[PDB]
Order: C-alpha cells, then structure tokens, then sequence
RNA sequence: GUUUUUUCACUGACCCGGUGAGGCGGGGGGGCGAGCCGGGCUCUCGCUUCUGGCGCCAAGCGCCCGGCCGGCCGGGCGCGAC
C-alpha cells in the first residue's frame, strides 16, 4: 500500500534537479533575418563548466543586429572550439567546426 | 413583429445560416476570457422572454462552463 | 562658399555590416488579444463558405446612389427631443385661449408593416452584429412587393434618427412634391434587388484563400506549364 | 508614423484626481498625542534624580508611540527649556522611558524645582 | 447527380516551437549567367569569412515654412530606409 520510489520521484521536491550552480540553460540563438537569409559573426567569450552537463559550455557573445547592446548565448562547445574564435551563424555561414548552419 | 422572426430562425440551428453562426461564434468565445461583461444580450429576443429589458442597471455577462 | 568637412556618410543595412535602421514593424507587432480576435473574426468571414442569407449584405448600395437615398431620407428627421416641446407650445394657444410624414426606425416598426404593406422602401443596415435581427427582412420585403435597400453603416443610418445605431429605416407615405425622387430610388433598388433576388439566394460568400496561399497555387500551375 | 517597437505596449490614457462630492468624515479627527497626552510624569527615582544632578538630564515616562523629535518638542512647549538629545528606552513594564538631555544654556537641577521633583 | 467510400494537399478551427510576435508572401527598381539583328524577354545571387577593435540616438541630397533692414539670425517634412 506504500508508494513504490518511481512513482515517488515524478512528484517533486526531494527528486528535483539541483539547478543553482548550473551556469545556465545550453540552447543555440534565436533565428532572425541574420540567420535565415545570410550570416552573423559572433565571438567565443570563454568555454565553461556546467555543474550536473558533462560537456562544457561556450558564451558566446554576438553582436545585436537591430539593437546598440551585445547578446550572449550559451552554446554547446563543440570540440576544438576556443575563446576568441569567430563561430559564424546563419544559411551563408562556412561548414567548419563550430560554424553553425541549417 | 420582429421578435417572432428570430424565434423561430433560433429553432433551425441545423439550418446552413445556424450551422455558420453558432460556429463562428464558438470560435470567438474560446478566445474571449472564461468570464467576462458582453455588452449587450447576443439574442436581444431570448433575453426579452426571461426578462431582460434594455434599460439602464440591466447586466449581461457570457460566462463557458467545461463540458 | 561651400564647406569641404561636409562630407557623405552613409551606412550599409546588409546583414552584420551595419545596424538596421527603425523601418515599419507595423504587421509584425504582438496586437492586445482584443485587436487579434477582431481580425481573424474578419478573416474566418473571407475562407469560410458564408450562407448567402448573411452574404446578400455584401451585395450594398453603391457610392453614388446611397448618398441619393440619405439625402431624401434626410428630409423625413424623426424630430429632436428639444423639437418635441415646441409642438405644446402650438397647443394651448386654440384651448386656452393632421401630422406631418417621417421614418419609421427600428426592426419591430418597420417589419409590423411589411406584411401590412405601409412600407413604400425599406433601409436595412448591413453590419448589425446579431445579424438573426435582419437576416430574414430581405426575403420578408421580396414577399411583400416593398423594395428592401442594403446600406454601408449601421451608425450612418442610426445619424439620420437622433440615435447611435439603427438597424432598418422605412417610408410609410411621402411628401407628393418629393414622390419623383423617392419613386425613382426605388427603380435602382428593386431592379437590384428585389428583381434578382433568386440570384442572391445562390450567392456564397468567402472561399477565398490566403494571398500567399492563393499565390502558391499559382507557383504550382506555372511549373507543369 | 510606423510602429517603431514590435510591442503593443498600453497607451498613456488621462486620468482625473478626487473632487469629493462630500468629505468622507465630517472633521478630521484630532491629534490624540498631545504634548500633555506624550509625557505622562517624570521619574524621581534615586538613579533617575542622579541622572538629572549628574549628568544635565531629566527622566520623563513618555507615550510608546512617541518619537525622539515629538518629545524634543514636547519637553521644549511644556518646560520653555531647549534640549540636546532624547535617548528613548521601553521598560520591561512597557512603557517608554526618555532620557532629556538639556542643553547647558538651562540647568537640569533647577528646572527640577519648576516641574516639582524632589 | 446523390450518398458509402480509399487516396493526394487544402487551411480555417485545434495543437506545438521561437520571438522583445524585427524584414513573411507576391511585385518592382537595382547586379551574374542564357537567346534575337540601340530591341523587348526565360530563370540565378541581392551587399559583412585572413586577426579576442569600432558600430545606437543619420550623414548626404530635396522642399515649403519664423524676422528685421531681393542680402543677413532656423525648424518641419520625404527618399536615404522600394
């Protein structure tokens, strides 16, 4: 008549992921004018660490096409990526490690 | 009289007029909140019967009901 | 006379070269819900296969002719509400010491006299909201012999009544200086609508696809030929 | 005119402040915390008259809910005294207890005389 | 024709994903290739890739429009940004 542990774990509270020290959630950029028809450059900040991923992160800070500011995305680091590098994104952008494309 | 014209225009929902009316509203009210003030009776008529008359402290709301 | 430090400095809006500049976003704005449900109401108008009962008020009174019919219907004001006290003055002057023609408004007082036949014309307003309050008068008045007119605003007709809206206007009886006007108003109107109304019967509105949907089908027909 | 921003935010619509028709409540309801009503009596404890002898002061039991400032006029109305600081502490009866430090122009000890401690 | 009905794509409810709902779809102006003796067309690209800078709040070119004594002291509106 005890819950079994499976059906204990969906719930929450105690079978949670601990997501305070988890340097942020590993998604690509957002697809705008700049990706779809052409390219954008953006630089690799500082490959990172993530607590609870076993692969590193990447910030990579691009340029905001529309906006003064600077946008920074959390990439998944592909190997051989490294901090200063040009990682290019869009249709027109080259097929080389890092360099995402559709 | 007016009235009895929308009575029994009411009396074919089947009907190809009722069957595009009651559709597309029921597509408008889905996007309208759950409850909210309609600014008059959607049937001035049905509302004549129960006792609505459309003077000045009469309220109407449209409110759905999960099914 | 000129100066040479004005100089041209232009900028380059290609993709990355430059920032762009603040261009027309108009059709790409997040609209309040009231503003988007509005206008996909409008648009389910235009794809659904409408019933010709609520289509035959897209069938309206042209440019040129609805302005003629106004300014006849603008002779026969219902009388103000401060005109109403100037008739009781007119009153104890024979104690003391016959009635003019008008409009007759509103769906009750003019389709009581349809059937009755006191309706020489009939103006009926094509945007009422709750359209089951007129969708019936058209064919009401092709039974009757009166000739049932369609105009654009529901509000423009309810100017003509010292009122917000109003749905149907009637002619019960005309000045006999002013029945040419009013007898050829008529002729435009029954012969376009009441003379062809079988034609309005088998009228069905939307069906239409979207522009770039519709401008696909066209992709598609120019490639197998 | 274009939509510069891809964001209906909500317009800055005019709004109207209170014209009251009639006041709520007929009067306004008047200041309860009087400088009578703020400092209840003085100390004349031993530690209190050594206080006052000692170190220019004088020892009040003051309303709890006064401030430092309301009784830095309360003692200066009601005693035509002017006064350096206030140090306020609550008992543990739970009353207020201020310390008036009086500034050197007045004496402490003859002012005592005028307020009737002894 | 009318209905039962397998099979393709249609969108329009309905669901999902992103967005700070920022360039979507046709069409045109403007550049690369193809065919006829300045000519009118069939389709393609539409601007940033050698380096851990810089870039927002427009320059430019148009046009009306405020005074005082056709010459002297500025704001607004369009392409630029179809």
């Amino acid at each position: 008549g005890r819950v079994i542990r499976g059906q204990r774990k969906g719930a929450g509270s105690v079978f949670r992921a601990h997501v305070k020290h988890r340097k942020g959630a590993a998604r690509l950029r957002a697809v705008d004018f700049a990706e779809r028809h052409g390219y954008i450059k953006g630089i690799v900040k500082d490959i990172i660490h993530d607590p609870g991923r076993g692969a590193p992160l990447a910030k990579v800070v691009f340029r905001d096409p529309y906006r003064f500011k600077k946008r920074t995305e959390l990439f998944i680091a592909a190997e051989g990526i490294h901090t200063g590098q040009f990682v290019y994104c869009g249709k027109k952008a080259q097929l080389n490690i890092g360099n995402v494309l559709p | 009289g007016a009235y009895k014209y929308i009575q029994e225009l009411w009396r074919k929902k089947q009907s190809d007029v009722m069957r595009f009316l009651l559709r597309v509203r029921c597509w408008q009210y889905r996007q309208l909140s759950a409850l909210h003030r309609a600014p008059r009776p959607t049937r001035p008529d049905k509302a004549r019967r129960l006792g609505y008359k459309a003077k000045q402290g009469y309220v109407i709301y449209r409110i759905r009901v999960r099914r | 006379v000129v100066n040479p430090l004005f100089e041209k400095r232009p900028k380059n809006f290609g993709i990355g070269q430059d920032i762009q500049p603040k261009r027309d976003l108009t059709r790409f704005v997040k609209w309040p819900r009231y503003i988007r449900l509005q206008r996909q109401r409008a648009i389910l108008y235009k794809r659904l296969k409408v019933p010709p009962a609520i289509n035959q008020f897209t069938q309206v009174l042209d440019r040129q002719t609805a302005t003629q019919l106004l300014k006849l219907a603008h002779k026969y004001r219902p009388e103000t509400k401060q005109e109403k006290k100037q008739r009781l003055l007119a009153r104890a002057e024979k104690k003391a010491a016959k009635r003019p023609p008008v409009l007759r408004a509103g769906v009750n007082t003019v389709t009581t006299l349809v059937e009755n036949k006191k309706a020489q014309l009939v103006v009926i307003a094509h945007d009422v909201d709750p359209i089951e309050l007129v969708v019936f008068l058209p064919a009401l008045c092709r039974k009757m012999g009166v000739p049932y007119c369609i105009l654009k605003g529901k509000a423009r007709l309810c100017r003509l009544v010292h009122r917000k809206t109003c749905t149907t206007v009637a002619f019960t009886q005309v000045n006999s200086e002013d029945k040419g006007a009013l007898a050829k108003l008529v002729e435009a109107i029954r012969t376009n609508y009441n003379d062809r109304y079988d034609e309005i019967r088998r009228h069905w509105g939307g069906n239409v696809l979207g522009p770039k949907s519709v401008a696909r089908i066209a992709k598609l027909e120019k490639a197998k030929a | 005119k274009i939509r510069t921003s891809p964001t209906f935010r909500r317009p800055k619509t005019l709004r109207l402040r209170r014209q009251p028709k009639y006041p709520r409540k007929s009067a306004p309801r008047r200041n309860k915390l009087d400088h009578y009503a703020i400092i209840k009596f003085p100390l004349t404890t031993e530690s209190a008259m050594k206080k006052i002898e000692d170190n220019n002061t004088l020892v009040f039991i003051v309303d709890v809910k006064a401030n430092k400032h309301q009784i830095k006029q309360a003692v200066k109305k009601l005693y035509d005294i002017d006064v350096a600081k206030v140090n306020t502490l609550i008992r543990p009866d739970g009353e207020k207890k201020a310390y008036v430090r009086l500034a050197p122009d007045y004496d402490a000890l003859d002012v005592a005389n005028k307020i009737g401690i002894i």
